[PDB]
RNA sequence: AAUCCGGUUAAGAUUCCGGAACCUGGAUAUGGAUUCUUCACGGUAACGUAACUGAAUGUGGAGACGUCGGCGCGAGCCCUGGGAGGAGUUAUCUUUUCUUCUUAACAGCUUAUCACCCCGGAAUUGGUUUAUCCGGAGAUGGGGUCUUAUGGCUGGAAGAGG
RNA sequence: UAGAACUGGUACGGACAAGGGGAAUCUGACUGUCUAAUUAAAACAUAGCAUUGCGAUGGUCAGAAAGUGAUGUUGACGCAA
RNA sequence: UUUACUUAUUCAAUGAAGCGGAGCUGGAAUUCAUUUUCCACGUUCUAGCAUUCAAGGUCCCAUUCGGGGCUGAUCCGGGUU
């Protein structure tokens, strides 16, 4: 219940993981790789910038 | 043809270190005797240096720049390969099989990674490996 | 079998309401309790609830649309539309 | 069109289907082409677009969602990406891709 | 339950397990003796047709 | 002599809306520079049921561009939306299904829904189950905007004011016949009392003007005039024409 | 409350200081399905919860009897 | 936000008495754990361990919930067997007929559908429900992880009640 | 659950419990609702069909008045008559 | 005549957030002397992220661990639109 979770060590209401206990594994998963692959690619979009703009 | 090599740099995905950007070490394509599965040995940073400005003082400084590794059998299915690389030939050495169990000696090879990830980070090469994954 | 000669579902009502507007129902609640192809993941798993919205069982998709059939004909034609009206643009 | 290259390639060469076994067989470098599906998520899309500029493997996007996809190589069951480690008669690794 | 431990005894295979599994949510069979004497004449006709 | 119904529901007393299950006021986002000079993206989080619309509404989320938080507003749901699928609102923003526009930025012949009357008053025009307007003119001279709204009728109407593109969720929705009178019950308790309609023909002469006779007729004339004092107007309102109307579609 | 196993650990609590009521309780139960043998139980009380532990075996029990501290009021049976 | 059993009265008790808990609020000391790799380790993973800094601010969950149908599972009642006590019947018959044989909150270990992880790769399509759903967006299979409403054992507790 | 003998002053859902049925016409389609203390109906309601008003500095209505309110957490597949 | 007015009046919205005018870089644009004009003037495969008067650059304090100023983020007018 609700105000049960305040009596009960930190071990129980929390798993291991950076964004533990509230979000899933798989979820978490998925928010690694758009956040590295959107911030990869963002980065193909500066090289685009570079030579379309210079070479106009 | 074959981008696991070891140097390239990859992100773990699954564990507790999730989200946590590793070198491979040692790769195993193959698997080994135990881990029955292609696993490679990682070594990664655990607390991110914090952005120190200007206007720190030098104590100050030194307390952000402290980085705490890890290093990890961890499988294929759990990294991310990228394209950044690392060069790893000073800790190559330490960690291996013999580095695990009797854990006493991950300590001494959390020692060496420290240091050279810290001899990395002054001279500041490699800017991606120690800026955080903001997920 | 089939258990009906031609009524079907509508068979749930019975005697009584009429014969052209139990087989208006049928007609439209053969299109509401029907399982459609889910564009995203391509199995055939999208049911409805909560007229106007669609949501596939599996892949969480949940697609608005008509309240009666995943796309209406009134507006499968207004996308061509747009996408008549986003060519205008560029080329 | 590229139908027929599948289907001679399926009965000629060797393959493999699905997005767990083309990761593992590209991890490999085994792999010569994969073919992605257009109704696959963009986020699996951009994580096999990504380890193609790793492995510098040639990609090429396929006009049409994984059904028609499993219906052109010959199974029954749906699949999303193809990954082509031998072509044998046909030659689809080096016409256009 | 029968069907299941005749396949993980390893008397029958899965692809008659799965034939006699949608016979047998059909009719086809009035009782458990019925389906047993079903079995021992499809799988003697396998064996005739060895 | 007593007070007849429609003049009784006017105080509101048990006639108000019941508003227990709605969401919430279904408006769109609020006209702010981020939106009237770029164009901002959102997440549609949520595809939701409201109680007592025909539509369903979205759960559309905005970064706020001034605090470090998050602010969701709620959209009525063109038809063709997904949870996931990005939202682009705002002047430059470019033309695809749920896309909010300003009429400026449209070519004529678009099919845009939940447009405004007066830019910034969060959506008034063409809101129910599957209806849908269309932009038929532009005039750069004072930059308005000629469009035909859902009843034929044609509106001249600002360019900045916004709308929506694509028709609405939940269309096709009075195909379906309503079989019983449970079905009208189960509508009605979520929208207003209403339910049952009492014909006024059935009524003594206090309740209705329509009322009493050793008959039930209507009397005199059913078409009421407009000048009627409030009370009276019991019946057609203000009709120019009457009758069972003959003829094709799409008039002059 | 609790039952406590170690021994050791019911010595650690014989002089936790707060503890000024202990009790022994004997009972009669069998073995495996043969003979009745004699049970005892210690009870110490804490200021919170009751720390007991279960001893089977008489040749333990009537040397821990000698080895409970002398101050701790021992309700015997 | 947090409680139960047994007893007590001419009349009160989940309120008194005894035994046993729990929660909130506020004080605080002692161990344990952490540290010269200054703010923990293990596991491929799912996640686990008695503990294992963390503000402003943001997000997320709980509180949070329709009715109907069968299906599974537990609890209490019901039926019933063996054995250990008491009462009744008996002209004859009846290993007979009735009655007692109980166990609380709370605590420790353990325990489940569903969900999930790894290995592996499927059409001679295969798994499976009472109800036809599920699978290359990776099943069947081998080995695991978790929730603990529930059950069992042990403590409370046979020193109580019968 | 089905069958078989054998037997009973042809009795056997033995007490209890527990549909009378058919041929038609008038009438309202139906389930529903009401005159609580004489009327339960063929009346009212209903789905269905149709009509009328109105694009909000609006349409219907309220308020003694208001910097007021009901439809309206509304928009013509809508509200209102 | 109704046109052109904002300050009255009336409506509407926002925790009155970027309004008006000018300039800058690009660029359509053709020069009939030099610019006569007009547009733009940080984001589009992805259900990730975005906060600590902001990092950097520059000038100070009296160097302590730190703090201040300008720019980064153009000026002008104070009519929220």
């Amino acid at each position: 219940r609700p105000r049960q979770y305040a009596t009960v060590s930190k071990t129980h209401k929390t798993v291991s993981r950076a964004y533990g206990g509230s979000r899933c594994a798989n979820c978490v998963k998925e928010r690694i790789i758009r956040a590295f692959l959107i911030e990869e690619q963002k980065i193909v979009k500066k090289v685009v910038k570079e030579q379309t703009e210079a070479a106009k | 043809a074959k981008f696991l090599k070891a140097g390239k740099v990859a992100v773990v995905v699954r564990g507790r270190y999730a989200g946590k950007k590793v070198v491979i070490v040692k790769p195993h394509d193959e698997g080994s005797k135990s881990h029955p599965f292609g696993h490679a040995l990682v070594a990664g940073i655990e607390r991110y240096p914090l952005k120190v400005t200007k206007k720190h003082g030098a104590k100050k400084v030194a307390k952000r720049t402290k980085i705490k590794p890890f290093i990890k059998v961890v499988n294929y299915n759990h990294l991310l390969p990228t394209r950044y690389t690392l060069d790893v030939e000073a800790f190559k050495s330490v960690v291996s099989t013999e580095t695990f169990e009797q854990p006493s000696q991950r300590e001494e090879a959390k020692k060496v990674v420290k240091k050279a990830f810290e001899e990395r980070h002054q001279a500041g090469k490699n800017q991606w490996f120690f800026s955080k994954l903001r997920f | 079998a089939k258990r009906t000669k031609k009524v079907g579902i509508t068979g749930k009502y019975g005697v009584r309401y009429g014969s052209s507007l139990r087989r208006q129902v049928k007609k439209l609640e053969i299109q509401q309790h029907a399982r459609y192809d889910c564009s995203f993941c391509g199995k055939k798993t999208v049911k409805r609830g909560a007229a106007g919205i669609w949501t596939c069982s599996c892949c969480k998709k949940t697609v608005a649309g008509g309240a009666y059939t995943v796309s209406t004909a009134a507006a499968a034609t207004v996308r061509s539309t747009i996408r008549r009206l986003r060519e205008m643009v560029e080329a | 069109s590229i139908n027929q290259k599948l289907a001679l390639v399926i009965k000629s060469g060797k393959y493999t289907l699905g997005y767990k076994s083309t990761v593992k067989s590209l991890r490999q470098g085994k792999s010569k082409l994969i073919i992605i599906a257009a109704n696959t998520p963009v986020l699996r899309k951009s994580e096999l677009e990504y380890y193609a500029m790793l492995s510098k493997t040639k990609v090429y996007y396929f006009q049409g969602g994984n059904n028609e996809l499993g219906t052109a190589v010959g199974k029954l069951f749906r699949v999303g990406v193809v990954s082509i480690l031998e072509a044998g008669d046909s030659d689809i690794l080096t016409t256009l891709a | 339950r029968l069907l299941a431990k005749y396949r993980d005894a390893g008397k029958i295979d899965k692809h008659l397990y799965h034939v006699l599994y949608k016979e047998s949510k059909g009719n086809a069979f009035k009782h458990k003796r019925a389906l047993v004497e079903h079995i021992i004449q499809a799988k003697a006709d396998a064996q005739r047709e060895k | 002599g007593r007070v007849i119904r429609n003049q009784r529901k006017g105080a509101g007393s048990i006639f108000t809306s019941h508003t227990r299950l709605r969401q919430g006021a279904a408006k769109l986002r609020t006209l702010d520079y981020a939106e009237r000079h770029g164009y901002i993206r959102g997440i549609v989080k949520q595809i939701v049921h409201d109680s007592g619309r025909g539509a369903p509404l979205a759960k559309v989320v905005f970064r706020d561009p001034y605090k470090y938080r998050l602010r969701e507003e709620i959209f009525i749901a063109n038809e063709g939306v997904h949870t996931g699928q990005f939202i682009y609102a705002g002047k430059k923003a470019s033309l695809n299904v749920g896309n909010v526009l300003p009429l400026g930025s449209v070519p004529e012949g678009t099919i845009v829904s939940n447009v405004e009357e007066k830019p910034g008053d969060r959506g008034a025009l063409a809101r129910a189950s599957g209806n849908y307007v269309i932009i038929i003119g532009h005039n750069p001279d004072e930059n308005k905007t000629r469009v035909r709204l859902p009843s034929g009728a044609k509106k001249v109407i600002s360019s900045d004011a916004r709308g929506v593109i694509g028709v609405i969720a939940g269309g096709g929705r009075v195909d379906k016949p309503l079989l019983k009178a449970g079905r009208a019950f189960h509508k009605y308790r979520l929208k207003r009392n209403s339910w049952p309609k009492t014909r006024g023909v059935a009524m003594n002469p206090v309740d209705h003007p329509h009322g009493g006779g050793n008959h039930q007729h209507i009397g005199k004339a059913s078409t009421i005039s407009r000048g009627a004092v409030s009370g009276q107007k019991a019946g057609l309102i203000a009709a120019r024409r009457t009758g069972l109307l003959r003829g094709s579609q799409k008039t002059q | 409350a609790r039952e406590i196993t170690d021994i050791k650990q019911f010595l650690e609590l014989t002089r936790r200081a707060d503890v000024k009521t202990a009790t022994v309780k004997i009972n009669k139960k069998l073995n495996k399905a043969g003979k009745p043998f004699r049970q005892t139980k210690f009870k110490v009380r804490g200021s919170s919860s009751l720390y007991t532990l279960v001893i089977n075996d008489a040749g333990k029990a009537k040397k821990l009897i000698q080895s409970l501290p002398p101050t701790l009021k021992v309700n015997r049976l």
